[PDB]
């Protein structure tokens, strides 16, 4: 078989959307608060999770047809799914060898014990770790990880979504992509759209972890000063 | 609200 | 003339809560977002400001007396003062030979064009340089400095305030305090006292013109989603 | 509303 012209058109833009968004030189992580080594990582990260929220934005506005939904299902979708692109989008930085996010210098590598110091637990970091071992294992062309943040992203099954119809037409679309991509370009991978979409499940296990402990976080207001305008309005809990 | 949001979606 | 035992107690109270909430040293700084030099000091200098203001509630909390007032009036107090109180205390890293804030090291030099890049203008950034010059040229002995801060804190004649008499009865002490300092412990001071009052006129006319470039930025959420929690909280609207 | 102004104000 073969790919559609359009289902090329696609991938074409999924992948110049993450080109454009996703920057590996990672010299903006100077801009942030600095790394140190009671929670003293929060600062650090807080900077860095609420830069990787606008660069998901961006990477959402270039998804074809997500810009045509309202403004409400469009927030709606953001707020669900943002912490899972953040999470799948740092597959990128993930080193299986260092166990760690290495982000163009020891200053920002972080560890597992980086992210405690951040104010999370074990009972997040253990499945998010072994999520990234999976996920990097995989070894996904740069077009199935692009399709994976893109059908993420347009899940209809969130909180707050009103066009069910239409968001859900937009997804079936994207996974019409990806499992013919899979088949044609991808050698032995029969048993790899499986395995992604059961990723995609890990993600939701994945989310309601980090929900309850950045819960733990927002109502501490010592932490909770800590953290952007833009994590308190995504993450928060107003509709 | 999600007054930052709303402005990055231009 | 001679100072009483309770206005000793008060200069020193007062002497001890500034040496504990301004360090010379600047070291914190490294902490912030990096100066940068559209708007690229907003980060570093809106981490400074929310530094600033931690440190002048921790100031406020040892003022005799602020701390028995209610939480509201408390915040109403802040809320007003805070503006004027980081405009006052920030003489101390002011330096008539460089008509800049000095503090600790090149990064950490703010000159009126770094303001400017911070989103506010000459409106505010030339009567603000004037008043720290006529401020600077006082040569305030570290007593009359706090007093002036503490007195400026306790203004009861800002909005918000419910209990006029009892923080009124405060402040009057405090200027009493300052009054008999001068004409005991400072040799040629007898226009001083005016002077310094006149100063507290001068930072009124400040805060509104911050308040007004403030209100601007508040407004931009590309501008705003820079600021802090904290400065957010404290130079906002709510009541 | 002050959060964090009441949690600072101890
Ligand atoms: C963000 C990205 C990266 C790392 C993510 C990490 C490890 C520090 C990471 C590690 C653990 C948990 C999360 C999810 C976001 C979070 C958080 C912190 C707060 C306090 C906001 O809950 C992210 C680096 C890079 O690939 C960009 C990507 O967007
Ligand atoms: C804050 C302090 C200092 C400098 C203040 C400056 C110059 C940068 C300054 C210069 C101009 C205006 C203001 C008032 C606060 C403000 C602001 C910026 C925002 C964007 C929040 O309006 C402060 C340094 C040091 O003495 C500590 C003091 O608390």
């Amino acid at each position: 078989h073969m790919l559609s012209d359009e289902q090329m058109q696609i991938i074409n833009s999924l992948v110049e959307a993450h080109h454009k968004t996703y920057d590996d030189s990672y010299s903006d992580f100077v801009r942030f608060r600095p790394p140190v080594r009671r929670l003293s990582m929060l600062p650090h990260l807080a900077d860095l999770v609420s830069y990787s929220i606008q660069k998901v934005i961006g990477f959402a506005k270039m998804i074809p047809g997500f810009r045509d939904l309202t403004a409400e299902d469009q927030i709606a979708l953001l707020k669900s799914s943002a912490i899972e692109i953040i999470m799948l989008r740092s597959n990128q930085s993930f080193s299986l060898e260092d166990m760690s996010w290495s982000c163009g210098g020891p200053d920002f590598k972080y560890c597992i014990n980086d992210v405690t110091k951040a104010g999370h637990t074990l009972e997040l970091l253990e499945p998010l770790v072994k999520f990234q071992v999976g996920l990097k294992k995989l070894k996904l062309h740069e077009e199935e990880h692009v399709l994976l943040m893109a059908i993420c992203l347009l899940s209809p099954d969130r909180p707050g979504v009103q066009d069910h119809v239409r968001i859900e037409a937009l997804q079936d679309r994207l996974c019409d992509v990806l499992q013919a991509y899979i088949r044609i370009q991808h050698p032995g991978g029969r048993l790899l759209y499986a395995k992604m979409i059961q990723k995609l499940a890990d993600l939701r296990s994945l989310n309601e972890e980090h929900s309850k402990q950045y819960r733990s976080l927002s109502f501490q207001p010592e932490h909770s000063m800590q953290l952007t305008p833009l994590v308190l309005e995504v993450f928060g809990s107003e509709v | 609200k999600h007054k930052i949001l709303h402005r990055l979606l231009q």
